[PDB]
RNA sequence: UUAAGAGUUAAACCUAGCCAACGAUCCAUAAUCGAUAAUGAAAGUUAGAACGAUCACGUUGACUCUGAAAUAUAGUCAAUA
């Protein structure tokens, strides 16, 4: 769901503007993969499963009985009076989905504007969806995998 | 879950011992993972210091080495596995002792055997009200194993002109608790448990002022 | 803001005062005369520093800023001069301190406004003969001659060819007296290349910068990964920069045709492939266009490609 | 005309052989590369992981 | 009928459909295009003179013969001069 991912991107920007250390996002496979990619890339300090009330201290198993009250809790990073995660935007919008082949992805990573997408920036992460796996654009290039260019985060 | 967890605090790297049921007893898997990851951190230019702590925060930091397996590796004559175990543990101790970046050890809880080895070789070792420090190898037919015979003759403050207080601690295996460990020099700082969170944030923030040399 | 600015000298000079109604003079002309000094009956300016060529392998480039635009000297004693109030040329009242301690880099700088233009070093005939002998007789590869003498390889090959031409000309007594005097006066004007010095020997590790690399690209990786020149070369899809130096240091079927007595030309047929050979149909015509292709024949005649 | 017809036959069959070899050489080079991006790198110890979750 | 499908053209019978506000029908305007030319950072925009490709026409309209292929710059009839 790109609408929910857009909501998460905007919510992360909102939480970085006010400098809250911990916030929540919807509990879904796409949301969890996105948060994990941010966490492994150093944009998030922590990623926990939890409820609508807070992160879970101990493991709580997710079932249809509690699926509606699950959340993913993410810790935001700040350093030198600046947020680490300043901007977070979608490339492939719900009303214009952008699927690129590996060659155009390499062009985008090499400074070429492809389909009006500004190229990758020095400290930016572009995520790509392939076979319902979110992954870094450079990783998709290494694996020679075409995919949907999903979002930028800087 | 993995027996050791590695996390990040904005410049510091946090290593959490993650075996609560066995009181963070140290293994060869644990020692190898810690040794390799510290080798990685020694090269990183975005790492400033390492924090050593435990998830089982109040009760134990590291309740010795897991020498029961070492004893079963010798009841079944698998002496090579015991050799690997001690090689990993002592190479890790040697790494921690000679590390060129600050290492900070939170000795919040029981600290024995391998725990002393993890904590005694760093200039920054923090005791709390919960610190229960001991060296109980004499009663299991074993020796001070983790470089304690090197450290204690040097770091202990009182009655240690000829290593005799170090000998008392080693031979008797007396449990030294809390501020007594700080006063004897077994711990370098004394911080209440409730503060160790805030300290952990602070240690994650400070960087060298300029020329970015954390060594 | 901009107006026309007559290029008066930037340094002080004595301007015209009251002028006889028929002088018809300009301040620029007087400035040039003062710069040049008096002209002989032979049409010479002996008093100007730059009139005569140097002889000690130290180029005599202009220094209008160091010497305050005072270009006059005694031709024999080489001591500075200045124009006194009475129209004579005499010693300066005070001595310049900017003309004695001149940075050695400035002495090889032809133009005072361009620090990046420097004269090259002439090679002595002995060194050129040494290189020619090494390459042609001892058969040493140009790479090791370049390394030994600190000269770029194309320069070494050019030296070989030029020395060969010189040898032919000397064998034919074509180098006249005037040519030898011109060559030796030119040779004594420039600094002499010194093989031994580290700062006078050419850098031997230069490669062209291709367009592909010029764009800055950045990779975010785990904090401890090694990333060397080979990994960078892989990322940019190029050979590593060392094979570029290594490679810079270093079939079609044809049918010749039957010639018979009286035939003025021969046919050679080079094998080709349909879809690649031929003049294309509806190709761009540039003859009326500003970028029309001009080439030169094997006889040097300008032709239209 | 026989030479042209038979050389064309030969060229087509040779092209098919070459394309099969190219496919089975790429299918090996690609797998070698994917696997060589599976050798555990020591630096991977510095990437934060939450494998259990 | 045609070498050949088809309301293509001719004849008969039926069914009541078909297109259209994502623009039908009607009207006006225009030969069309390129690895051609112009322009621009580029997407594009412009031209369609030159080079090349395709179409249509040879004063206007319809028909016919021959022919593999023609409503042919042919022939017949008519119009205009
Ligand atoms: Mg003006
Ligand atoms: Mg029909
Ligand atoms: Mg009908
Ligand atoms: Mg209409
Ligand atoms: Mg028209
Ligand atoms: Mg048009
Ligand atoms: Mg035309
Ligand atoms: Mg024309
Ligand atoms: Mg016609
Ligand atoms: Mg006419
Ligand atoms: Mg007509």
């Amino acid at each position: 769901s790109l609408v929910k991912l857009a909501n998460t991107c905007a919510h992360l920007q909102n939480c970085s503007k006010v400098r809250v250390a911990l916030t929540s996002i919807p509990y879904t496979k796409l949301q969890l993969q996105f948060a994990y990619n941010l966490y492994q890339q150093g944009f998030l300090s922590s990623l926990q499963k939890g409820s609508t009330m807070g992160p879970d201290k101990d493991f709580v198993e997710v079932t249809p009985d509690n699926i509606s009250t699950r959340r993913l809790w993410v810790g935001l990073k700040y350093r030198d009076n600046k947020p680490v995660l300043s901007s977070c935007k979608l490339i492939s919008k719900p009303n214009s989905r952008i699927h690129l082949p590996m060659e155009d992805m390499k062009k985008l990573c090499s400074g070429v504007t492809i389909r009006n997408i500004k190229p990758l920036q020095p400290g930016e992460l572009i995520l790509v969806r392939a076979h319902n796996n979110i992954m870094d654009i450079n990783e998709a290039i290494s694996k020679k995998l075409d995919g949907e260019v999903l979002c930028r985060v800087k | 879950a993995p027996p050791v967890l590695f996390t990040v605090q904005d410049t510091a790297r946090v290593i959490t011992l993650n075996r609560p049921k066995k009181l963070n007893a140290l293994n060869a898997e644990m020692s190898e993972s810690m040794f390799k990851t510290l080798n990685e951190y020694a090269k990183s230019d975005t790492t400033n210091l390492v924090i050593l702590k435990s998830s089982n925060r109040p009760r134990s930091f590291c309740a010795g080495g897991d020498v029961a397996t070492v004893a079963i590796f010798n009841f079944n004559k698998e002496f090579a596995k015991s050799i690997k175990f001690f090689t990993d543990e002592y190479s890790l101790n040697f790494q921690i002792a000679t590390y060129l970046k600050p290492i900070v050890t939170f000795m919040d809880g029981i600290t024995m055997g391998g725990g002393v080895g993890l904590s005694i070789h760093t200039p920054f070792r923090i005791a709390t009200e919960n610190t229960k420090w001991a060296m109980p190898e004499m009663d299991i037919g074993f020796f001070p194993d983790v470089g304690s015979t090197f450290a204690l003759p040097r770091i202990v403050t009182l009655a240690n002109s000829n290593s005799q207080m170090a000998l008392y601690l080693c031979l008797t295996g007396e449990v030294v608790t809390g501020a007594d460990a700080y006063m004897l020099g077994l711990a370098s700082h004394y911080v209440s448990s409730e503060n160790l969170d805030a300290l952990q944030k602070r240690l994650g923030e400070i960087s060298p002022p300029f020329n970015n040399d954390p060594q | 803001f901009s107006r026309r600015r007559i290029a008066y000298p930037f340094y002080p000079f004595k301007k015209l005062g009251r002028q006889h109604p028929k002088k018809h003079d300009t301040n620029l002309k007087t400035a040039m005369r003062q710069f040049l000094g008096p002209k002989n009956y032979k049409g010479e300016y002996v008093m100007n520093k730059y009139f005569t060529v140097p002889t000690n392998h130290v180029p005599n480039y202009i220094k209008p800023d160091l010497e305050r635009g005072q270009s006059l000297e005694h031709p024999v004693t080489k001591k500075p001069l200045q124009l006194r109030y009475d129209g004579t040329l005499g010693p300066p009242p005070v001595e310049n301190k900017r003309l004695q301690n001149i940075f050695k880099d400035r002495l090889l700088q032809p133009f005072p406004s361009n620090p990046h233009c420097k004269t090259n070093y002439v090679l002595s005939p002995q060194l050129k003969q040494s290189i020619f002998e090494e390459i042609t007789v001892e058969g040493l590869s140009a790479q090791q001659v370049s390394q030994k003498y600190g000269l770029k390889i194309p320069r070494v090959e050019a030296i070989v060819k030029l020395v060969s031409v010189e040898n032919s000309w000397n064998r034919r007594n074509r180098v006249s007296s005037d040519l030898k005097t011109m060559d030796e006066t030119l040779y004594r004007m420039f600094p002499v290349f010194d093989s031994d010095a580290s700062f006078k020997r050419e850098n031997l590790s230069e490669i062209p910068v291709p367009q592909k690399t010029l764009a800055s690209r950045f990779l975010t990786i785990a904090e401890s990964e090694p990333f060397g020149p080979v990994d960078a070369a892989h990322v940019l899809e190029l050979e590593p920069a060392v094979e570029t130096l290594r490679n810079l240091s270093t079939n079609t079927k044809v049918i010749y045709g039957e010639l018979v007595e009286g035939e003025r030309s021969q046919y050679k047929f080079t094998n080709a492939k349909v879809g690649k050979v031929g003049y294309r149909y509806g190709s761009g015509n540039r003859d009326n266009k500003k970028d029309r292709r001009i080439g030169f024949n094997k006889l040097g005649q300008m032709v239209y490609i | 005309l026989i030479e042209a017809f038979r050389k064309e036959e030969a060229r087509l069959l040779h092209k098919h052989e070459y394309l099969q070899k190219r496919t089975k050489e790429l299918e090996k080079a690609k797998e070698l590369e994917l696997e060589k991006l599976n050798k555990e790198k020591s630096s991977d110890l510095t990437i934060m992981t939450l494998d259990k979750m």
